[PDB]
């Protein structure tokens, strides 16, 4: 069990990201979808990367997302993460 | 005829290549024969004079003729596969190489990895008149030129591939051409290409099937020697049914665990032995008479000896063969020690590989 | 990053695309550094947000100290995530890796012999095999065997053959010596 | 023909005591587990009787001085100078040893063969009781599970 | 299949609420909408 449960894991990865939570499936309609939704849509280290971006610039200097999600990450507020949704599927009905 | 050479050769390849299946069967019959055969083998009492004892009287020359014609058969299936299944390695090892040398430039834009050998053998053929012998177009070489050359630059680029720019435009400009004779060997001695005869029997050599092949042929040559060496072509029979194929590499395809399994049975035994070292020694007499003792346990390799040979498979762990340890002043230690020896040892990482071996082969 | 925006909210102008190829070098060279994510807008629409992402952070990223730990965050909020405690375990996990890598960047300061041996026993084998062809025996057989023998001839082809499996086994004990010579 | 042969010699009707397979579904399923996996069945007892034979031509050749089974010193059973009695002496006796040829075979300490003997039997224990034996009992009762 | 038969119980009280059995999944769209349609929308003890 204790194999299957790392298998599981590791499964889970290729299967779902972790941002949003929507299968590869959608992505995998075109060429590429599911890897290109996790190293530049839904990457875990770009948002890593924006949470120090924030943290190291002045507060004068956000703009309006950024201090949106400042605002919210200081209030404990995880809404404007993503939740089952992304660009892609936002806008699918004008991009696709 | 020369043309004569060539149409016998020619046919008696083609034979074998439509051959090849059936006749590596009779190959595995005739050393089926051959074990059985050897099945009614004796001794006969120094020099000990192994004498195949016969029933009917006829078995020897008929293992004679039998081992004679499994070396005949193995080495003519040698030459169907060799006909049959090596150019298409050769063909998909010329494609594979003239698309990453077209396509990603593997020998232009980039260097081969260095840590791939068939990186570095296919480093050989590029240079290879006789490229893409067997992959179709031999235009390759002018469209990787056309890709590449001119941003790289045009004579080392040409050097590096075979070709030079004098035969480009040799190609529009007007041709004249002297036919080759089938009589004159040194026309087709020249035709030949020394290096890319060397990239095809390199790769024939690096593929897998012709090495199986080769020790079939080690081992029939061998076994002429001495007939037991024959006993080893028994195991082409794994070779042959898929269920035995699937059975043999269930131990490969868990394999790297098993290693670690193993690697950490053998740390539990050592840290068993080296405890029995310390303290328990006294118990492992293994003489039947009082006179001379069998101290097992004196020196460490052989304690370890006596654990994982013995031990392990004891069944009922060390404590079976150990003598009873009842009225010694160590005797719950010598009880703890033991049952700790069956649970770990016996029930607990032998199991594991057992599981890991049949759950590999489900 | 304007340029980016610009591509990403509209895909069919071909004259900004006709831009994206006059530029392709610049955003080609900012493509590492350059960060998007998508968030929840305040307008209930993702929004997707361009940001920079500094050569330092990235390579503290690269560096095992990271890799070790989001190794465990992923491998704990995989299995024991629940809805809300995967994304709040995905920030806590943030800040303690931002944490690290501020550690990490502080403590820093500021087979070729089996290849080669090999192509030898290859070249000399072939060599070998082809030593015969320069001693020029072969026509001496063919003068004898002008006549027609199939016999001679399959005789002939299997020697041949035969001693091709001869530079076979040559080949493998250059290789084992070669092998014996590395291991002592 | 099992009742009428009974009339003859009592005991032929102990034959008809395995109609209970026929009679309870249950019984049947246990029955028809060695016909259902039955071909691998064979493939493994085949692949088990190769390595066995692998292992007597090998103590066979070699390792001969050890077979003796005579608890008298005066006359001995000489039990692997016949490949067929050294076969035989395999598969009846070493797969039901429990831990392998080397139970029954006489201890090899002391002997120049020493290491060769250890891994000998050890490859044994493993290969053919902890392996394959396995292999066909997980076989059986997978087929009926 | 004892073991198997308790977990599956348990998961499936942790998937499905008991009353009108519909998933976790759909509650799930906001923060806690599967505890929140057991505790209060759905709860065996409301219902007692
Ligand atoms: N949201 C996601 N973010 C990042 N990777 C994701 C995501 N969803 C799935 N993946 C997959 O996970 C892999 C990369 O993420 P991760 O770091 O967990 O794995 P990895 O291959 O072990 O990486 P690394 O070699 O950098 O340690 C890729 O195979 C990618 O397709
Ligand atoms: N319809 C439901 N009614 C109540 N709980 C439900 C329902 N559907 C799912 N659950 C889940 O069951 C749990 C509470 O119910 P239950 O009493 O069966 O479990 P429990 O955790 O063992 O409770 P307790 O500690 O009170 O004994 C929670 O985890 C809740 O999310
Ligand atoms: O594009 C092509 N690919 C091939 O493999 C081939 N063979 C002959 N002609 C060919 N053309
Ligand atoms: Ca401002
Ligand atoms: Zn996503
Ligand atoms: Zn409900």
């Amino acid at each position: 069990e204790l194999r299957d449960q790392q298998e599981q894991v590791k499964e889970d990865m290729e299967t779902k990201c972790f941002i949003c939570g929507i299968g590869n499936d959608y992505f995998d309609t075109v060429p590429h979808g599911f890897e290109t939704h996790t190293l530049q849509e839904h990457n875990l280290a770009n948002y890593l990367f924006f949470l120090m971006y924030l943290i190291n610039k002045d507060e004068t200097e956000h703009t309006g997302q950024e201090s949106y999600v400042w605002k919210m990450y200081q209030e404990r507020c995880w809404e404007f993460f993503p939740a089952g949704d992304c660009f892609r599927k936002q806008y699918e009905d004008q991009l696709n | 005829f020369w043309k004569k050479i060539i149409a016998y050769q020619q046919k008696l390849l083609n034979y074998f290549a439509r051959n090849f299946y059936n006749m590596r069967m009779l190959a595995l019959f005739v050393a089926f024969a051959i074990n059985f055969i050897l099945l009614f083998y004796k001794v006969s009492t120094i020099a000990v004079h192994y004498v195949l004892e016969e029933s009917s009287g006829y078995m020897e020359p008929t293992l004679r003729i039998l081992a004679i014609l499994h070396t005949v058969i193995s080495f003519f299936c040698i030459i169907g596969y060799y006909c049959l299944k090596v150019p298409l390695v050769i063909f998909k090892r010329e494609k594979e190489v003239a698309r990453k040398l077209e396509f990603d430039g593997l020998y232009i834009t980039e260097q081969p990895s260095e840590d791939d050998i068939k990186g570095q053998w296919d480093r050989l053929v590029i240079n290879t008149q006789s490229f893409p012998n067997n992959y179709w177009d031999k235009f390759v070489k002018r469209k990787v030129m056309d890709k590449y050359g001119e941003f790289y630059g045009r004579d080392r680029i040409s050097e590096l591939l075979g070709m030079d720019k004098a035969a480009l435009d040799f190609s529009d400009a007007r041709e004249k051409k002297k036919p080759k004779k089938d009589s004159s060997l040194s026309a087709v001695l020249n035709s030949i290409d020394v290096k890319y005869q060397m990239w095809k029997l390199g790769v024939v050599f690096t593929d897998n099937s012709f090495l199986y092949l080769a020790w079939y042929m080690t081992m029939s040559v061998l076994g002429h020697y001495n007939n037991f060496f024959f006993a080893a072509h028994l195991l082409d029979i794994a070779m042959g049914f898929k269920t035995l194929r699937t059975i043999l590499s269930s131990v490969t395809h868990n394999g790297k665990q098993l290693v670690l399994t193993v690697g950490l049975l053998a740390v539990v035994v050592y840290l068993y032995t080296v405890v029995a070292f310390n303290f328990f020694r006294k118990f492992y007499n293994k003489s039947e008479d009082g006179d001379t003792p069998d101290m097992k346990c004196d020196d460490m390799l052989t304690c370890y000896m006596f654990h994982m040979y013995v031990g392990v498979r004891a069944g009922g762990g060390i404590g079976d063969e150990i003598e009873d340890p009842a009225g010694d002043e160590y005797e719950i230690y010598r009880i703890i020690f033991d049952i700790t020896f069956f649970f770990f040892v016996i029930v607990i990482l032998l199991a594991i590989i057992q599981g890991l071996i049949i759950d590999a082969f489900g | 990053v304007l340029l980016t925006n610009l591509s990403e909210h509209m895909p069919n102008d071909t004259r900004l695309q006709t831009f994206l190829e006059l530029a392709e070098s610049v955003l080609n060279y900012f493509q590492p550094f350059l960060g998007r994510i998508e968030i929840m807008g305040s307008a209930k629409r993702i929004e997707r947000v361009y940001f920079e992402i500094s050569e330092s952070s990235r390579t503290q990223w690269e560096k095992p100290q990271v890799k070790e730990s989001k190794r465990q965050f992923i491998f704990d909020v995989v299995n024991e995530g629940g809805e809300k405690e995967k994304m709040e375990l995905f920030v806590n996990f943030c800040e303690d890796t931002i944490f690290e890598m501020q550690l990490a960047a502080q403590i820093s300061e500021s087979s070729i012999l089996t290849v080669r041996s090999a192509l030898f026993a290859l070249r000399y084998n072939i060599l070998t095999l082809m030593r015969m062809l320069s001693l020029k025996s072969l026509k001496k057989q063919m003068k004898k065997v002008k006549k027609m023998t199939v016999k001679d001839m399959v005789t002939a082809f299997f020697s041949s053959y035969w001693s091709i499996f001869m530079t076979l086994l040559h080949f493998v004990a250059s290789v084992f010596r070669g092998f014996f010579r590395i291991i002592c």
